[PDB]
């Protein structure tokens, strides 16, 4: 397709450029380390925070529409299921709660660094830490929200089929929610020793 | 009707239709359906009955 | 300062943390959700009484536990005051990639096997041992990934 | 300068654009999907028309959140602003925009499903309202994070 | 993954269709129906199911098995129409393809009534509500395949499937239309239907093709006008019998050749060696449809529910026949899997 | 200069183009979808023609928003404009243009659906009108954001 | 030559090319879709040909907008032109070209639908004309934006 | 030199190539679609072959436009040509090539439809001719833009 | 040298390669589609075999065009050729190759259709020949452009 | 060091990662496909379950190959290793991982088909095992190449 | 060494690889599709088996073209070869390889069609042979270009 | 050095890996598809199980070609090897690997078709073997090219 054509073209351009730089003796000109050193720690920290909250909300809303569409479809014949299938919606919400909490905790670190200490060891560490912990929390939350929404859709269907079948799928939903909790915990541990910008 | 008459006559269709200003009640559907007065020209008896 | 510990090495260490935990959660979620589709398929046809159908879901969660363990061990070694070498950063990135992609593969296999076979070992308990054995063979992939990640973490710190 | 390069306003301007654009896209998806559901429902049940408008309004609040953040980060913009400030405004715009995008998509899907279900089952209207409230607080969370970042934007910037 | 994007457009549809599946009669409900000895008692028991008061407009004395079948099928048709009205995109195309078989049925019914000089209004009233098209009543004008194709069928969705009439000719046209339609619907599933529903629908359409192929092979033996070249034009090319057993049946002239061809496939052996051939196909269709309901984010659920309700109406109509005609020894000869 | 590089008007010209381009894309989508619906429904109901034309008009107002922002950005473009002015013009152009693209998507979808539905339900027209106003203000929000940005384009801006 | 680098005419020439390229793409889509509609319609009603040629004419007008902007940009290309002039010419080309591309897509879709409908309902002709005019104003807005940009391309520019 | 870099003829050569390449692509699409239509309809009506050949002829004229631009650009090429000349030649080649590509696509679609419909309606021939002329003037506008660019390619150009 | 860098022959070699590569690809497409048509029609009309072979021959002529340009570019190649010569050789190879690719696609499609129609209608053979000649002239235009370029590759070129 | 850059361990770490990653993907695919087949076949003939476990064991052995090469590369990895050592480790990891990925896909496909067949034909079990051994030796060859590379990783390597 | 750089053999080696790789891909496609046709027609007409093998032989000849050019380029490769020689070797490899890829595509398609049709019409065999010769001559043109180019590779080269 | 840069072993290691990787991919495709065919056919005819195994053996031989080239490249691989040696090792690996990938594609496709046909036509077995030999010699040619390259890899190579 067109998108795959762009993927192949970009790969070809990258390989040709890297080989040209390598052959001409300028392979080190593609300096990822220097790029990481000279890039603003603020970009990494703010991208981490924004991607954390945004991806957590994306997963929460994702699973909400999955579970909710299935609940409303299954409620045409079984309107009883709605009240206790809202637990799936809550499980998807708790994901965005995780993302929001991490965003608040990380934005607490977004102080202004001094000009001569912008790219210090600690400031670069904080930028990388907030970036990667934000991606960890946000992506784990996106995955957890999608998974919990899928399981809540199956739970709504099973509940509509038989009242007794809901609790087992709810246990599966709890197992799904543990993933977002683990992403929260790891994001907190990754930024645990990250100082505020100084 | 015009499409079908075009296809059965293999082209060679002289079809005229005129709008009827007022809708006419139909007992089959109990609806006040708009109608058109149409005329179609052909020679053979077989094509007339078709 | 020290050439072997440039200040951008924490980027790769934290990328290892993120890869470990995110890919392990992705595998755990694939396994849990696809196996849960299987469990729901059991529903309204053969609703059981004792819950041996949760084995694929539990092992999917164990994949996320593997990723958690590796991510925690990596993040323990990452400090803004400690001399973090570029070798340590690459070792931690390898830890994360290893455990995360192994757990992603384990979750794919666990999800497939659980969805297809939880119905078939709840319908007939004879197939329980075989399907659980296939699920163990799916789980040991993530186990291998975590073992390599543990070795890589030990090597990178020393 | 080092702290205020010339391209620093780019991140603020593009964060303002993102805040309005992604929230408007989410709100437009919500409005379109819910509105198709409403039109489909109200062919045979026109009495539920103004009762079914709720998802469209809860989609509009997403674009309103994006507008709020765009106004804030626009009034924080400046030719000689710090890179700190520009990335703060980029983070605010991106957070609210991505949250509003997700929330509006969920509102569209859930509102479509729920207006159809309430056409078939009037008891589903309350459940649909509840799910839409849950979907709307997600755009609210993105707005809250944007507010935190924007409040911190003016700190000690020289 | 199947559940990732399915619920964007099909979550409500699939939940409603699964509610419909929950409405399928269980074994206990079928047993309660079987215990009935009058059609009024059958109506009473059937009102305790999701059929409900679908016969309340029918008086006790007016109640006939034809009425029971007609009203149960009408309930099926209204449910399908509601599900298709909520469909868009590829799901709308999928349910249109579901209707194309009923379109073929209506075309064959119209031509059969025309060559038999039945009343045009009676044939139109007897046309399947699903598979209706606007130019369907125009099929009464001619008894020529070319004339009806140019007049009507070229503008219908059945136009790709066509690439004076008598009963055998109408049969041949209907089976060619089915072969082309099954192939086109299989291709549509392969290219445009996501993976779990894709595999389920490929299996179900392949089974339908195999059922038609085996029926054609076994019924061409008792005929002389069905040339071996014509049998190839009637056997679909999508089933498990294709292409090996399909080629074997296209050349067979005896029952033993057909049975040896069906011994090729491990799915259909024993169909000819015991019982009734149609009972095996009905049981296999209900087993496959029951298995299709184990997939949660598949649009094949619509087809599975449709076939399960058609079988359910068949079962209820059979029970009504074994109530009206007495004949309570055969009352349990219905296929039930739910 | 450092604050006013030679490429600074590039972002302004791209923003001025983007405003009209993306609002016209949204307006074109709205016009096409709503017009397909209108031509479908007005074969049997020609009396509803000037009544169903409303989504087309609001799709056109989307492009009017884009044209307004394009003119306002165009008359603030300069050879020696600041890079901040270029970023502001680009942001305003993208704001109005992409918000108008979203609004045109919503207007086209809802106008098609409601024009088709109102052919069978006359009471559905007021609901369509309300939903279409809700879709139109999505592009009007982008117009607001673009106008605010443009107001700040050359404000407190030095060479 | 800081304000007028040697690559400044590149953007002007790309804008001049794109003004005609994308407007011709939009006009081609409009002509092709309206044309299949017209052919299908005039198989049955050959007398309605000159009524149904309107969408094709209107797509052609979109292409004429693009030609006008290409000529105006071309007659401002210069070897020693300013980089701002090239950016403005690129912006004008993109404006008219992509606005007319959107307009021509709307014209193809709406003209096909409206020609086919007016085959059945002659009262739908005026409505199709209305929607087609609303699709033209998109390309006209792109033309207006391009003309304003072009008028500001060489104004108050130094070397 | 600075205004005439050694890589300046690259853009001119790419423009000369692209002119013929893209007009030949459009002509090939037009010829293929129209030829499928012609061969499908002339199975029953062989007497209409030399009438239905017209869309193929018009696609060929699109290719001829591209050839004209390629010849002019090629003869305007030089080793020490200016970068402005190379940019202008690239713009002329792209404009004629992509305008002719769009024109050829429109010609292919419209000619296919019009020969498939003219076999049934003889009166549709003149309408198909009219729509094909409207699709041809797109390539003609691209050719005009390319010719004007090429006329300005070496006009007031120094090294 | 500035005018003749060491990588200058890269463009010439790529042009020589692409001249044969893309013409062979277009000729292969033409041969494949026409051969499918031939082997599908000649089962019932084996007498028309030597008449239906024409599109295959014409695709072969496209490949011969590419071969001619390839050998001409190959013999113009040199270690110390100018960068301009490499650009011209690349343009020649691209022109002939991609025009021949388009011509081969048109030839394959048109030849398939024409062979089937001629199996259905003897009088359609002449029309098929006309459309196939119109597909040939596309690759022939590419050949002409490539030859005109190659005649200037070393014409007034300084070391 | 020139021969031992600080980024030299990156290649070895990526080699170790690749050894785990691709062998795990292959083993997962093999196990999943084979297990789906096993479950689909054991619904009728449960006693064949422990006979059909073989392809899952083959996939597990592929994963063990990956684990072995990863452990070996880990214990060859150092902070001050040569860039050549890193290249060798990357080659070893890539070879074992991607050979085991190919082996795992072959194992999944063959094991699915073979368990399906063995549920029907008891004699096809030995054929399945033979084809599975042939699919296994692909991962074995990748393993062998990785071990040979890893043996040459630090053999006569200057710091 | 300015015009004979160290990376000059890269293009020669890539061209040597490309010749055989792409002619083998074209030969593989031709052999696979022609052989599928042969196996499809030889079930009922095994007498035509050795007549239908012709397209497979044509594809094999395509691969032989690629092998010839690969050997010639390989033996013209050197550590201190000129960059012009490397470019010419890359061009020759690409010429023969991609021309033979196209020829193998044509051979596969036409040979499949011709073996399927010749079982129904014996006189179609000669037509299939002619079309296959035309397809083969494409790879022959590529080989001719490659041979002329390879002849220019070290001619008057410093 | 200059002729022997530090990164020179990267290309050799990539070639050694790619040899086995791509021949394993081709062998895996051949084995998987032929094995699916074998399992399908030998459900009814287990007597043909060991006749039908030959495409699987031939895909395995493709993998053995890849393993041979990988071993030979691995043992000519050094820290201070020439860049030319690395280029030659990469070329040998790529040639053998991708020729074996193509050969394995052909082995899988032809072997599947031939085992499925030979279950019906016992005479078709010889035809299957002949076509499979023609597919196998593709990987053989790749191996020959790789061995010739590898023989030239460290011959006349200095620094």
């Amino acid at each position: 397709s067109f998108s795959h054509f762009l993927y192949y073209l970009v790969l070809i351009v990258v390989i040709v450029y890297g080989l040209y730089k390598l052959f001409t003796g300028h392979g080190s000109d593609i300096n990822f380390g220097k790029f990481l050193l000279r890039t603003s720690p603020y970009m990494w920290a703010n991208l981490g925070i924004a991607l954390c909250v945004g991806l957590s909300v994306v997963g929460a809303a994702w699973g909400i529409f999955i579970t909710g569409s299935s609940m409303i479809g299954a409620g045409v014949r079984a309107p009883r299921i709605t009240t206790k299938n809202l637990i799936s919606i809550i499980f998807c919400e708790v994901v965005a709660i995780y993302g929001l909490i991490i965003a608040i905790v990380f934005s607490s670190k977004l102080t202004v660094a001094t000009a001569e200490n912008m790219y210090s060891k600690s400031n670069l560490y904080t930028g990388y830490s907030l970036f990667w912990a934000g991606i960890t929390v946000g992506a784990s939350n996106l995955i957890c929200g999608i998974a919990v929404g899928i399981t809540g859709a199956t739970a709504a269907i099973s509940d509509a089929a038989d009242s007794a079948l809901f609790v087992k799928i709810l246990v599966i939903e709890i197992f799904g929610s543990i993933l977002g909790l683990l992403g929260l915990i790891v994001g907190l541990l990754m930024a645990g020793k990250a100082s505020e910008f100084q | 009707l015009e499409q079908i008459l075009w296809r059965v006559l293999r082209g060679n269709l002289f079809f005229k239709t005129v709008e009827i200003e007022q809708p006419v009640y139909d007992v089959k559907t109990r609806e006040y359906k708009h109608k058109n007065a149409f005329i179609v020209f052909s020679h053979g008896d077989l094509i007339i009955k078709r | 300062s020290n050439i072997y510990a440039p200040l951008y090495a924490p980027f790769f260490g934290f990328a290892g943390c993120a890869a470990a935990m995110v890919l392990s959660c992705l595998g755990a979620a694939i396994g849990t959700a696809k196996s849960g589709i299987g469990i729901a398929g059991i529903g309204t046809f053969k609703p059981e009484l004792i819950m041996k159908s949760l084995i694929p879901v539990v092992m999917s969660g164990i994949l996320a536990i593997y990723g958690l363990v590796v991510a925690v061990l990596i993040a323990g070694n990452l400090s803004p005051t400690e001399d973090y070498t570029l070798f340590n950063g690459f070792m931690h990135l390898s830890c994360g990639l290893c455990v995360g992609f192994a757990c992603l593969s384990s979750g794919y296999a666990i999800g497939m096997v659980g969805d297809v076979g939880v119905r078939k070992y709840m319908h007939q308990p004879r197939l329980f041992v075989g399907i659980v054995l296939i699920l163990i063979f799916s789980e040991v992939l993530g186990l291998y990934g975590m073992i390599v990640a543990l070795i890589l973490n030990t090597r990178g710190s020393e | 300068t080092e702290l205020c390069p010339v391209y620093a306003p780019f991140f603020g301007a593009i964060g303002c654009a993102s805040a309005i654009i992604f929230t408007s896209l989410g709100a437009a998806y919500g409005t379109a999907k819910s509105g198709v559901g409403i039109c489909a429902t109200c062919v045979l049940r026109p009495d539920l028309l103004f009762k079914n408008i709720v998802p469209v309004i809860m989609a509009g609040i997403i674009a309103i959140y994006g507008l709020v953040v765009s106004v804030l980060v626009c009034y924080s913009l400046g030719q000689k602003q710090a890179l700190y400030t520009g990335f703060i405004q980029l983070g605010a715009g991106l957070s609210v925009g991505l949250s509003g995008l997700a929330a509006g998509f969920a509102i569209g899907i859930v509102g479509d499903a729920g207006v159809r279900g309430s056409s078939q089952q009037p008891r589903l209207f309350v459940g649909m309202i509840l799910i839409l409230i849950f979907a709307e607080v997600l755009g609210l969370y993105g707005l809250i994070v944007a507010l935190l970042l924007n409040s911190r934007a003016t700190q000690d910037v020289v | 993954m199947e559940g990732v994007y399915f619920n964007i457009d099909n979550g409500f549809i699939e939940g409603v269709v699964r509610g419909y599946r929950n409405g399928l009669l269980s074994n206990n409900q079928y047993i309660n129906l079987t215990q009935c000895d009058t059609l009024e008692d059958l109506k009473l028991q059937l009102s305790s199911t999701d059929y409900g008061n679908f016969l309340s407009s029918v008086s006790s004395e007016s109640l006939t098995t034809s009425l029971i079948q007609e009203y149960a099928s009408s309930k099926l048709y209204h449910e399908f129409n509601y599900i298709r009205d909520q469909s868009s995109g590829s799901t709308r195309k999928f349910m249109d393809y579901i209707t194309y078989g009923y379109m073929i049925d209506n075309v064959a019914l119209m031509i059969t009534g025309t060559i038999h000089d039945r009343d045009k209004g009676e044939i139109l009233q007897r046309c399947h509500p699903l598979g209706w098209f606007d130019t369907l009543p125009t099929l009464s004008v001619a008894t020529d395949l070319e004339s009806l194709y140019e007049t009507v069928l070229v503008d219908t969705p059945l136009a790709p499937y066509f690439k004076e009439l008598d009963d055998m000719n109408i049969e041949i046209i209907r089976n060619k239309l089915y072969k082309a339609y099954l192939e086109d619907f299989y291709n549509f599933v392969t290219e445009e239907i996501p993976e779990p529903a894709k595999e389920c629908m490929q299996t179900l359409l392949g089974f339908e093709a195999d059922r038609r192929s085996i029926n054609i092979a076994l019924n061409s033996l008792q005929s002389s006008d069905i040339d071996p070249d014509l049998k190839s034009d009637l056997l679909p090319n999508i089933g498990k019998l294709y292409p090996l057993a399909t080629f074997h049946l296209a050349q067979a002239q005896d029952f033993e050749g057909v049975r040896a061809a069906l011994a090729n496939v491990y799915e259909y052996r024993g169909f000819l060696e015991t019982g009734n051939l149609e009972d095996h196909f009905y049981q296999l269709e209900m087993e496959l449809c029951r298995d299709a309901f184990t997939q949660q984010f598949a649009i094949s659920t619509v087809w599975a529910w449709m076939k399960s309700k058609e079988q359910e109406v068949r079962n209820i109509t059979w029970i009504a026949e074994c109530i009206a005609q007495n004949q309570r020894e055969r009352i349990n000869n219905y296929i039930s899997v739910y």
